[PDB]
């Protein structure tokens, strides 16, 4: 019988939640496992396997301690890294990529400035706070 | 049981290694894990006192003085280093200093339970 | 108008203190949604036992923000 | 030659780029497996290693299990971590060790299960009254529970013990936001982030309070500051996306929502928001795909089923729409506009007997819009 | 030995000696870890309105599930504490046992489950739960009377259920128990059979003028509008018990039909000094205002009666009458829709809603609600006339 | 034939289906027509929170003169219906008579004692409770209610405990005597209480019992061992957090240690658990006193005092709120009133003497301090004062 003790320390769970967890858990695993019961089984050269935003090429660069079609390749590659290998970009229309790209560095540039006084005046900020 | 003692010794060696370098969060995690593991062992065992002292020292080093003070206060009498950590925490916070005097006076007067150990930062 | 309020008060005298407090400003709308007045508001649908108990709670119960 | 790599990773993570820092943390881990600080730095991002080779090529098994738990939590797959807690990590470690309790409470709180997180890291609070690290999770849980007394207990205790840690002022601001006040919560959050910068959670709550204050630009600035402090934070991305729908500009709204779901794949709110952004963009076929995952990912969620039903009724998959609405009503009967769709689907399929009762329920739920409901009854027969 | 303490504890509990019962129950449960003694302690906690203590007692040792009775006690304590989710948790969504001289243990669990379903307004599952409870053990009667009083079954379905169940368990008392149950069945169907059954029960046995037989006579006269007999039988029964809540609704309706203003004032005043909390008193006061043509003011008092007791058809139906009688027709529709949805299984709300749509001069919807009411109740002059 | 129906009625009472219990009781009573059946139906009405049905049904055919328990049920229904003179008229002011179960006479005498306690004529209540406990020892209420409200000085309580006999218990008296000996007052003959505590701890595995824990907590409270109070009561409260016997000692010990978070949590949970109990409002007032907010404690001690007349803690806290507020004239009457409702309890008199100290009136304080010290030879407050 399906084991549900760890999902709630209370030893009894109402049958509505038992199917609710079982249906939800299997779908969640099936998403990760495939791009069945959970109690039956839980299982399944640079040491580094993955870094968010890092493609196989970036990882290869790390080992070394480092026209319309071409820009479209740069169009997709930019959103590959930022969106962590999202599958919806291939379904997106080509002209909708342009405005998303233009807003990208514009927001990214705004971060760049953010990431980068008289004696009498600068004392007030400490006292008033 | 044959390998149970080996794991505790390995954890102790790893915690001293981590504390020797300026790596404190790793020392924090190792001390927490060792302190949790030593719970099954009886209070009479030297391993429990050693783990409690190591955990208290790691808590003191990570600026979390309140938790270190409480942990040392739970078993201040058992070990000398625990008394050291409790006294230092009392100096940093000015709370419960009287217990620190009544413990430290007894520990120093007797010297001139567990008193001597090979761990790091054991007081002279 | 004055006589009806008088008769209303006369029949209203048969309450307990807490029960009177709950019904002090009580208004019931036609669709069954219920409005409770705190002497906050407890607007909830009626025929469910839980809402009334909740109304009793913040009536006689103690709530303290404590900074 | 193990701590130097950790330092290099730390400087890289802090300054510009996380990829090189993660690589150097992995190299340090290669030198020595017992560098838990490196693992926390790795798990701050959504990065993982081949643990079998790292930890092998029963203490190593315990470390391996803990690394799997932390990796799953960072990857936001809580069910697996709960299962490893069930099988491995015996009780006499699991309950006493405060960090395992912290992680388990965060896992349960990630799921809609709310009460059990409260129990778990309430026992945490009992074990370590002076614990200050990772209490913003407790604050968010108390805000979600709409409970004021335990929030007051948290705030009073933390203010009494440690007047200056940023989490304490964050909790003060959260209680103030909960009660009635928004400007007071904003003031508490600036104090929290002035005393300790780089605390992205403070900026996220600042942006949320600014959004609730109908101040778009301030919320956007706070969220951008949060992203500057932490490159990966789905809460601030969700806030920016919500602001963009309010501003009507759906492009950056989908952008922000998409960025947020990437680091938190399992969350019905983010999935439904991304689907709504797609629907505003008009991708009917792709929007249903996310909604299909959301409904199966977590049942007993009103918003996901409601979006499913609206989308299927929009493009006339009535056969599945009717069952989605029926189970929606089964899991909640108080939805007003839902019963309207129940009735519409029932009358479209052609079962008048159920349609009359369902529209009667709808008339009960909405006194104001009854005339339109009466009109639907007229079209029913 | 321990048996003397056990019998003394049971007697102390039975004699309303709560403190002695609690102390001795605690002592006996500490001496021996027998779950029945824990049940006795939980019962003692239950009698003096101390539910949470019993809940923590039965949950602390996790002794529930070892024996069914303590599971039932914990579930009943939860349903009193309104924590219905945990009660449904400990009891279960459906029957777990589905394949002594007392009512079978499992049937009571089904009754509690049906009550839980009724509280969550899940009437469809509550009907099945109550039906299963009555079918499993005929010794139970609480489920049957709850189903008949709250009208979860149509009269034809109620008669089919009564015919389906047998009386083999009773044995010698088969005919008397059959008549006793048949007294309480719904009217509008073959009332001559109920008349013959109660006449047989009257003379042959000493139960000639008991409470339920005169209550059935009152219900019969009220259904057939024999209002004179309403007053004689009701007065002859109220002269013994002045506060019998089983008959008061019918008594109030019969007097309201007779418009006995003075008698109604006396009853309303009498119930005001004794039962202010119960909704019957405020319903009586409200209908006193109703008889004097004070619809607008009686509106509030129907609201109060409705609030003080849910699942009461009289209060909400009268409240809808206050809406429909004088103006403000728009929201009488919503009131009657609430009556129909929240009180399924009665033809009367459907009939009222259809007639009100007819009052609007909107036809098809009125016919639809009328056929719905006819479906619920086949034998009623009102619905057929409408 | 009737026996099966009687078992059915008993099962209906056991499983708490009150409508069927009333139905079957009425049917069986109409069949048999005997007073015990009327008693059964009246008890059903009592349990169904319908006392009026029970009293009229019992009094309709004047059954109180037939059996001895039906009159008791009618009297108790009158008791909880807030009628006393007619209840005592039915039962009778004096004693009319002056196997398992308990003798019915002790139950009637206890009911008369409860009436007398409600009527404030305290000496008659003491007489009634003493008569009930001496006539029968199984009636533990006749002992616990008497000791609970401090109706008598502990010396005569010990004297009466010695006087009463445990012989008729027989084989179980060996444990029953010790259990009864546990519950008397702790100020005098303390060492025997401890010895009995260890006696219970050995050979009867009753060390886990809640009442043994209550006895030890009160023992530690008498010597002001507040830390031991907190530890043991926290151990017992984790199992059960709402034991009204346990809670007053825990609140007192919390206020002595002066910690506000634990008191706040417990008080706010008890407020939402038992809204109509005086203990929770007393706890709220204590929390405010730990927070030094005298103004709110005024009202929240007044509420607790009004809710329970036999709650001496409320009077002492109320007079304390006056005293700490700034005015003492009303606190004088408050402490005097507390002393008069509970003769034989030294502590209200001691607090009143301290108020005399605050008002520089030492002449009465000498006698008052002497009377308080007569029964408290070793405690910090008396000697300090």
């Amino acid at each position: 019988q399906y084991d549900y003790s760890p999902f709630c320390e209370r030893n009894t769970l109402r049958e509505s939640r038992i199917d609710s967890f079982l249906k939800a858990e299997r779908a969640a695993h099936c998403l990760v496992f495939h791009k069945y019961r959970p109690d039956i089984d839980i299982m399944c050269s640079m040491l580094l396997e993955s870094v968010p935003g890092c493609n196989k090429e970036d990882l290869e660069r790390l080992s070394r301690r480092e026209r319309l079609d071409d820009i479209i390749n740069h169009e997709t590659n930019a959103l590959k890294s930022f969106w962590n290998d999202s599958g919806l970009v291939n379904s997106l229309q080509s002209h909708h990529l342009h405005e998303e790209y233009l807003l990208l560095q514009e927001e990214l540039k705004n971060v760049y400035k953010i990431k980068c006084e008289s004696l009498r005046d600068k004392c007030r900020r400490h006292y008033s706070n | 049981d044959d390998q149970a003692l080996s794991t505790i010794i390995q954890l102790q060696d790893c915690i001293q290694q981590a504390i020797q370098q300026l790596n404190y969060s790793t020392a924090e995690f190792l001390a927490e894990l060792l302190y949790a593991e030593c719970s099954i062992l009886d209070k009479s065992s030297v391993y429990w006192s050693d783990a409690v002292y190591l955990y208290a020292l790691s808590l003191f080093l990570n600026k979390s003085y309140h938790t270190a003070f409480q942990i040392s206060k739970e078993f201040k009498e058992y070990h000398l280093g625990i008394a050291y950590i409790f006294g230092r925490c009392a100096l940093q916070l000015s709370q419960g200093v009287n217990e620190a005097i009544l413990t430290l006076l007894s520990i120093i007067n007797v010297f001139s339970m567990v008193l001597n150990s090979n761990l790091v930062h054991i007081p002279d | 108008m004055t006589s009806e309020q008088n008769s209303n008060r006369y029949w209203n005298s048969f309450h307990d203190e807490d029960d009177w407090n709950l019904f002090n400003g009580m208004e019931l709308e036609s669709n069954g949604v219920v409005t409770f007045a705190g002497q906050e508001t407890i607007t909830g649908s009626i025929f469910d036992r839980r809402i009334t108990q909740l109304a009793y709670a913040r009536n006689n119960g103690w709530h303290e923000l404590a900074l | 030659l193990a701590t130097l790599n950790c330092l290099l990773g730390n400087l890289y993570m802090k300054l510009d780029h996380s990829k090189e820092g993660a690589f150097y943390h992995s190299e340090a881990l290669a030198i020595n497996p017992y560098l838990w600080e490196s693992y926390e730095a790795i798990c701050k991002m959504r990065a993982t290693v081949d643990l079998k080779r790292v930890f092998f090529d029963t203490l190593p098994e315990i470390m391996y299990n803990f690394a799997l738990i932390l990796r799953s939590s960072s990857q936001y797959n809580s069910f697996k971590a709960i299962r490893l807690f069930e099988s491995q990590i015996p009780s006499h470690i699991k309950d006493t060790m405060p960090w395992c309790l912290v992680q388990l409470g965060k896992l349960h709180f990630e799921i809609i299960n709310y009460d059990m997180s409260l129990k778990y890291f309430n026992r945490l609070k009992d074990l370590q009254p002076a614990r200050v690290k990772d209490m913003e999770i407790f604050s968010t849980l108390l805000w979600h529970l709409h409970d004021k007394v335990k929030s007051s207990n948290l705030a009073n205790g933390l203010m009494d013990t440690m007047p200056n840690k940023p989490e304490t002022w964050c909790c003060i601001g959260n209680l103030l936001s909960l009660q009635k006040d928004h400007d007071a919560a904003i003031k508490a959050f600036e104090k929290a982030t002035q005393l300790d910068p780089n605390f992205a959670y403070a900026y996220t709550l600042q942006g949320h309070e600014h959004s609730s204050n109908d101040s778009s630009d301030s919320a956007k600035t706070c969220y951008r500051k949060a992203l500057a402090c932490d490159p990966q934070h789905y809460n601030a991305y969700y806030g920016l996306g919500t602001s963009a729908m309010k501003l009507g500009q759906y492009e950056e709204a989908l952008l922000y929502f998409e960025k947020a779901r990437s680091i938190n794949p399992v969350n019905v709110v983010l999935i439904c928001c991304c689907g709504g952004s797609l629907e505003k963009l008009g991708y009917k076929e792709k929007a249903l795909q996310y909604y299909e995952l959301a409904c199966h990912l977590q049942p007993t969620s009103s918003l996901s089923k409601y979006k499913m039903g609206q989308l299927l009724y929009s493009m006339t998959r009535y056969n599945v729409a009717l069952q989605t609405f029926e189970e929606l009503v089964k899991l909640v009967p108080d939805d007003a506009t839902a019963h309207y769709l129940l009735g519409q689907t029932y009358r479209i399929v052609g079962r008048k007997k159920d349609a009359i009762k369902e529209l009667t329920v709808a008339m009960n739920l909405d006194p104001k819009g009854n005339q339109v409901i009466i009109d639907e009854l007229q079209k029913c027969h | 030995a321990i048996e003397r303490l056990r019998l003394w504890r049971f007697d102390a509990l039975m004699q309303h000696m709560y403190r002695t019962a609690e102390y001795i129950a605690d002592k006996v449960y500490n001496i021996s870890n027998d779950p029945d003694d824990a049940f006795w302690l939980g019962q003692v906690y239950y009698n003096n309105n101390q539910y949470v203590r019993a809940v923590e007692l039965i949950t602390r040792n996790n002794l529930d599930g070892v024996n069914i009775l303590c599971r039932y006690l914990l579930g009943l304590s939860f349903v009193k504490l309104q924590r219905f989710d945990d009660a449904l948790d400990v009891i279960g969504e459906y029957n777990p046992f589905s394949e002594d001289g007392g009512i079978k243990m499992e049937s009571s669990l089904c009754f509690l489950r049906g009550k839980i379903y009724f509280a969550q307004n899940n009437f469809n599952k509550a009907r099945d739960a109550f039906r299963e409870a009555i079918l499993v053990d005929i010794k139970n009667f609480e489920a049957f009377e709850m189903l008949l009083s709250k009208n979860l079954l149509t009269p034809q379905e109620e008669w089919d259920l009564f015919d389906s169940l047998d009386f083999k368990e009773f044995g010698e008392d088969k005919e008397i128990m059959k008549n006793l149950y048949k007294i309480n069945l719904s009217k509008y169907i073959n009332t001559e059979d109920i008349t013959k059954s109660n006449e047989i029960l009257a003379k042959d046995y000493k139960l000639a003028d008991n409470v339920d037989v005169v209550r059935s006579k009152v219900d019969i006269c009220y259904t057939q509008c024999k209002f004179n007999e309403c007053l004689e039988l009701c007065e002859t029964v109220l002269e013994n018990d002045e506060f019998n809540t089983n008959i008061l609704p019918a008594y109030i309706g019969c007097l309201y039909e007779l418009s006995n203003k003075n008698k109604l004032f006396l009853l309303s005043h009498r119930l005001a000094e004794t039962f202010p909390k119960s909704a019957i008193t405020w319903f009586s006061v409200a209908t006193y205002y109703m008889s004097l043509d004070r619809i607008s003011e009686a509106q509030k008092y129907y609201s109060k009666s409705s609030i003080l007791d849910p699942s009461f058809a009289a209060a909400w139906l009268g409240f809808a009458h206050t809406y429909a009688l004088e103006g403000e027709q728009d929201q009488a529709l919503t009131a009657y829709s609430t009556a129909s949805r929240f009180f399924p299984g009665m033809h009367l709300p459907k009939l009222f809603l259809g007639m009100q749509f007819m009052a609007m001069n909107s036809l098809n919807l009125a016919e639809s609600y009328f056929v719905l009411a006819y479906d619920i109740c086949p034998n009623d002059p009102l619905v057929l006339n409408e």
